[PDB]
């Protein structure tokens, strides 16, 4: 499932 | 720096990057030892490059600088971002030239519609990743405290306060944080976050320098 | 249990995880959807 990704999540920090 | 313009090379001689084997954030330079930037940046190591226009490219005429103190808020919050601001002491003084220099420290809050500079090596793009080799620069006002906390219900608290375009487009963006807003000639914001980058109804949110002021003064001198 | 929502950066759904940067001021976008697909 390609939308379900393994990565972490950006966030809102710049 | 998403919808900006390249600044014109060393027109920002105040803005730094902030480099542990790669650019990840942005700073300040306020005194010959001290650097303002966002307290997320925060690491352990940092080196300070100075007089970059190019941060891919060694001209010859940068400075690089360990960091000898790194210092964020006492009420800095991972979690909230609230008081998202530190400061860096260089292990040397950087060299004060006409590339290298020194941005004041504000002498009145945050304004609403007040034309800002903001600047920054982060990514230029909304989606995915472009991250620049030459600096970015972007002509942004301030917007009211009803628009950004509009924009980010329950989520602004009064270090925190907007900068940018609702109608999206135009925007700091990752690797920006611990940069510099600038207005009317003094440091008013640290860059901290958003959701996302350059969306609609999604301005940048910003540390409001100005509350720091004696906080900066006083850390700098219990630290000469 | 796991907790999913759209990362409009990435175009996908991705994990909450304990700890992030700013993890308070996330905007969980879509997380009925990449809960239900995830
Ligand atoms: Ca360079």
């Amino acid at each position: 499932k390609a939308v379900c990704s393994q990565e972490a999540m950006t966030g809102p920090c710049r | 720096i998403v919808g900006g313009y390249t600044c014109e090379e060393n027109s920002l001689p105040y803005q730094v990057s902030l480099n542990s084997g790669s650019h990840f954030c942005g700073g300040s330079l306020i005194s010959e030892q001290w650097v303002v930037s966002a307290a997320h940046c925060y690491k352990t190591r940092i080196q300070v490059r100075l007089g970059e226009h190019n941060i891919k490219v060694l001209e010859g005429n940068e400075q690089f600088i360990n960091a000898a103190k790194i210092i964020r808020h006492p009420k800095y919050n991972r979690d909230t971002l609230d008081n998202d601001i530190m400061l860096i002491k260089l292990s040397s003084p950087a060299v004060i030239n006409a590339r290298v220099s020194t941005i004041s420290l504000p002498t009145a809050p945050p304004a609403a519609g007040t034309e800002c500079l903001i600047s920054g090596w982060g990514n230029t793009l909304s989606f995915g990743a472009d991250y620049p080799d030459e600096l970015k620069c972007l002509d942004a006002p301030v917007l009211t405290q009803a628009e950004c906390k509009a924009s980010y219900p329950g989520k602004i608290t009064n270090s925190m306060f907007c900068v940018g375009f609702l109608e999206g487009g135009k925007d700091s963006c990752q690797r920006d944080a611990g940069g510099p807003v600038v207005c009317n000639g003094q440091l008013q914001g640290v860059v901290s976050w958003g959701h996302g980058c350059a969306w609609k109804n999604r301005p940048g949110v910003y540390t409001k320098v100005y509350n720091y002021v004696d906080w900066i003064k006083d850390t700098i001198a219990a630290n000469s | 249990m796991p907790r999913w929502y759209f990362d409009l950066s990435k175009g996908k759904c991705v994990r909450f995880i304990y700890g992030g940067c700013g993890g308070n001021r996330n905007n969980f976008e879509s997380e009925d959807y990449c809960m239900a697909v995830c």
